């Protein structure tokens, strides 16, 4: 069929993940061993797997490959999409590619000549589909779209952390900056890049896989005038990572300007904050990783406090955040001695607390009371201490949150516009699917919301084959929607495992290990998207869009828990050295449901717009220029829906000619008396012999839409005429030069 | 198959291809006498019949004319004019019989069993206009004699 002699294919590799191979003999039917070549020439017999007899990925053929856009290729698989970035990234330095209507990003490592000025004129008011595949691409199409609807625009840029999410955005921004008139003082732009360091500080940390990774969705909005021009921005928070400020695991850290407080301690105006080094503070010394090989966090507070400066925080508020940190982190080491029955108390006197007493301006005695007493509504009553342990640990979550929401407030100051707003273009920089080999609460957490939105994903797509299904007149009900609902709900539905774990929370007795014989109970064979580890009571498996990710229960019922008594608050509001403190402030709350309001929040204002995609990629390990692991490139496709997403498009009619292209590349395989005075309908006539099933294409207004393998079969056949043909005119001249040099040397030319 | 006068016409173009002085060729000679004979086969035909040899003997094992003739006989029981002009109607874009001169060295030198340049070229030489096209009814007759 269409495994024959010399058509080729990739089988797996250890190193390079496939490999090409070509067949040395023709696939026969019912034969257990295939006879390949690879890499240093003809050697292997590859072993058919007996249970399926299933047969390796076929690859495409030349002519199709380095494509602007992947739905193009035909044999749409794993390696396909693989080799055909690999080849555009390494052989042709282009970093940008369409899968359909997601833009592909993958880091360079390396500066490029294409984001110039003469590169933005030429792809404004151009086509999307008319232009070289460009994050200035997916600008125009939302600048375009803005007015053809007078429909806001999100720009949907996705990716682990360092795929270059940040970039993409940098630049969407400077299109839309100077394809619309300009404002003079604002020059937009630059204040907003001001702010990344700032956001940086408090809203990314180190963990065991990066650097510098963002614990929390940023949505910029840039806003727009009835006559369409830059006047201001507006930054919107969700998803915060409130455990982290509490809680760290083996080689993490806490957000990082805690680490930048902690290295500017021996500073002259940073002695009142009263700090030792990392290891010191209870609340930044639990992953034991202090330092960043190659940053100086000292280095990077004097850039975060300059870019403060930039945004009009004045000096004064300044100091007025870092000593509100400061008391978080003495906060963190006040400790707790059990006393008789089963209640605590602050040892006599306590440094600790002494000095976040001193630093917020509160009475000490007072809120020596309220971390170990309780307002039982009204009769006082005491605590044990672990629930003073929860409630502190709830205080100093609940703090930095609204600190958090405070810099953004004042940052969105210095990014607001006096002139009244008709439309907004905003981009959303989020993360991906997480999956480490410990998953916990964290990663979960994350899942879900990417859960989330790749069903909005999944939507819009849907939308938009619908209408060009139209446009085309093929029957609209061919197009199989794949349905990422049932798991959505496993995850937050009541009875779900957000629920379940808020329950067992209110608890007094509750634990991991109950909670995770409550999953088993209610889910476990009830529901396909929920497994359970063979050797485990302690873990779960959910099958997420992507793939499955084994969690692990320890852990997340302390980090779920976040009841901030409402006793302690009050001593703080009611402060009198401090005017930042109180301006921050004005059954059981919990940070999973809190994550699934912020969701929810989210996935509103994204629905009020039409949203573009880009997805971000690392390619490798070691921040190389223009080098592609093929191991780190095949894990960022998967937890980035791609893979998947390309799955779904194949079953479909993912190839589509127009009549005029088809016609041009498949004149030749037309009997010259076929040809009519209609290329549409000569077409229609070649297709229905060259390729019998019916079911494996459709015809329509403009275009052809193929089944996946299809076009392959029309570029197989095509080749083997031409090859055919050209061993004809060869053996020929071959025996024609031949029997010319015999001729000579029959007369002793030699 | 063959008589004593073939048999010497034969032996007297083998003789030629000896380049030793042993009475003997190498396996990679056997495709050139062949030619030499008026066949045509494709370097495929040709391994079929040396046994599909690998490399490693490819360029050492020698042939007296005993082991030769069998393989020159197994070409000639195994070898139309038509399908020869249709093959080159299949390159041409046009109807004129003009076919470009670019586009005839390309596939003869990267398809099928490619040929080298300097082969193509040999080949070529003269027959094609200031316009690089070739009328291959004059191209096919030329090379077919
Ligand atoms: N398009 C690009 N051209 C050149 N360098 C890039 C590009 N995209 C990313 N980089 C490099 O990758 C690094 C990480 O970029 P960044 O946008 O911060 O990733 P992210 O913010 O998702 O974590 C940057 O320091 C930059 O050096």
């Amino acid at each position: 069929e269409l495994y024959t002699k010399y058509a080729r294919v990739w089988i797996p590799d250890p190193e390079e993940v496939w490999k090409s191979a070509e067949l040395l003999k023709d696939y026969k039917p019912g034969d257990k061993v295939l006879q390949l070549r690879l890499e240093e020439g003809k050697d292997l017999e590859y072993c058919l797997d007996p249970k399926t007899k299933e047969l390796p990925p076929l690859r495409n053929p030349d002519i199709l490959v380095g494509e602007n856009d992947l739905t193009a290729l035909s044999y749409l698989h794993e390696p396909a999409v693989l080799h055909n970035l690999k080849v555009r990234f390494i052989d042709s330095k282009l970093i940008y590619t369409y899968c359909g209507i997601v833009l592909v990003a993958i880091n360079p490592y390396e500066q490029l000549p294409i984001y110039g000025e003469d590169i933005i004129n030429a792809y404004s008011g151009q086509n999307m589909g008319d232009m070289d595949p460009h994050i200035f691409a997916v600008a125009e199409e939302a600048y375009k779209q803005m007015a053809r609807d007078e429909r806001n625009q999100s720009i949907i840029v996705s990716g682990e952390s360092g795929a270059g999410k940040t970039v993409s955005a940098k630049y969407a921004m400077r299109y839309f900056a100077t394809v619309s008139g300009s404002a003079s003082e604002a020059n937009v732009e630059e204040k907003v890049l001001a702010s990344n360091p700032i956001m940086e500080s408090i809203g990314n940390a180190k963990t065991t896989r990066n650097d510098n990774s963002s614990r929390f969705g940023k949505y910029i909005e840039i806003g727009f005038d009835k006559r369409y021009r830059i006047i201001g921005a507006n930054m919107r928070t969700y998803l915060l990572e409130k455990s982290r400020v509490v809680f760290q695991a083996e080689e993490e850290r806490n957000y990082h300007i805690f680490y930048q407080l902690c290295a500017s301690a021996a500073l002259p105006e940073f002695k009142t904050l009263r700090l030792g080094n990392a290891n010191y503070f209870h609340y930044t010394k639990q992953g034991g990783s202090p330092v960043i090989d190659g940053i100086d966090d000292a280095k990077e507070m004097v850039n975060t406090r300059q870019a403060c400066t930039l945004l009009g925080i004045s000096d004064s508020y300044q100091m007025g955040i870092f000593r509100i940190l400061a008391g978080i982190l003495h906060l963190g080491n006040v400790e707790f001695a059990s006393r008789d029955s089963d209640s605590c108390a602050i040892p006599p006197k306590h440094d600790p607390l002494t000095i976040f007493c001193d630093l917020m301006g509160v009475d000490y005695e007072e809120m020596a009371h309220w971390l170990c007493h309780r307002k039982l509504a009204t009769y006082i009553k005491p605590i044990s201490k672990l629930h003073a342990i929860n409630a502190r640990d709830a205080l100093a979550k609940h703090i930095y949150a609204n600190l958090f929401n405070w810099i953004v407030d004042h940052v969105n100051k210095a990014l607001h516009s006096t002139v009244k707003q008709h439309s907004f273009i905003g981009v959303l920089d989020i993360y991906g699917f997480e999956t480490f080999e410990i998953n916990s609460f964290e990663q979960f957490c994350i899942n879900y919301a990417n859960e989330k939105l790749q069903q909005q994903f999944n939507m819009h797509v849907f939308k938009l084959e619908q209408e060009e299904y139209m446009k085309e007149q093929i029957p609209w009900t061919l197009i199989d929607f794949y349905d990422n609902q049932p798991c959505i709900n496993l995850i937050e539905a009541k009875m779900g495992v957000l629920d379940l774990l808020d329950e067992e929370c209110k608890m007094p007795k509750g634990s991991d290990d109950t909670w995770a014989q409550k999953l088993y109970n209610t889910h476990l064979n009830k529901c396909a998207l929920f497994e359970k580890p063979r050797l485990s009571n302690k873990a779960f498996i959910i099958k997420h869009f992507a793939d499955k990710v084994e969690y692990q229960c320890e852990g997340f019922l302390e980090k779920n828990k976040d009841t901030v008594y409402e006793e302690q608050i009050k001593v703080l509001k009611s402060s009198k050295k401090f005017k930042l403190l109180p301006e921050l402030f004005q059954h059981k709350k919990t940070v999973g449901h809190q994550f699934r309001n912020s969701l929810h929040l989210l996935m509103e204002t994204l629905n009020a717009t039409t949203p573009h995609y880009v997805r971000c990629i690392k390619p490798n390990d070691f921040k190389f220029p223009f080098t592609f692991d093929e191991k780190r490139a095949v894990q960022q496709l998967r937890a980035c829906g791609v893979l998947e997403t390309i799955r779904i498009s194949a079953a479909g009619f993912p190839s589509r000619w127009t009549y005029q292209e088809f016609f041009s590349r498949y004149r030749v395989l037309m009997k010259q008396k076929d040809v009519l005075s209609d290329r549409k309908q000569t077409c229609k006539n070649v297709l229905e012999k060259l390729i019998l099933d019916k079911d494996k294409y459709q015809f329509g207004k403009t275009k052809i839409f193929f089944r996946a393998g299809q076009v392959a079969y029309l570029e197989k056949i095509r080749a083997d005429k031409l090859r055919a043909a050209c061993i004809r005119i060869q053996k020929t001249i071959r025996g024609w030069l031949m029997r010319k040099k015999y001729m000579r040397m029959r007369r002793g030319d030699a | 198959e063959f008589n004593k006068d073939q048999l010497e016409e034969f032996k007297e173009a083998f003789e030629l291809f000896d380049r030793v002085g042993d009475g003997k060729i190498l396996y990679s000679q056997c495709g050139d006498v062949m030619r030499a004979l008026g066949q045509n086969p494709t370097n495929a035909e040709v391994l079929k019949v040396l046994g599909n040899p690998k490399s490693d003997e490819l360029k050492s094992r020698r042939v007296d004319f005993e082991t030769f003739l069998p393989m020159l006989q197994a070409v000639a029981k195994n070898r139309t004019y038509e399908d020869y002009l249709e093959g080159f109607r299949v390159f041409d874009k046009e109807g004129n019989g003009k076919v470009m001169g670019a586009e005839l060295r390309h596939v003869l030198t990267t398809l099928g069993e490619k040929m080298t340049e300097e082969e193509v070229e040999t080949v070529l030489a003269g027959h094609e206009d200031s316009n690089g096209c070739i009328n291959y009814e004059a191209f096919l007759k030329h090379i077919l004699s």
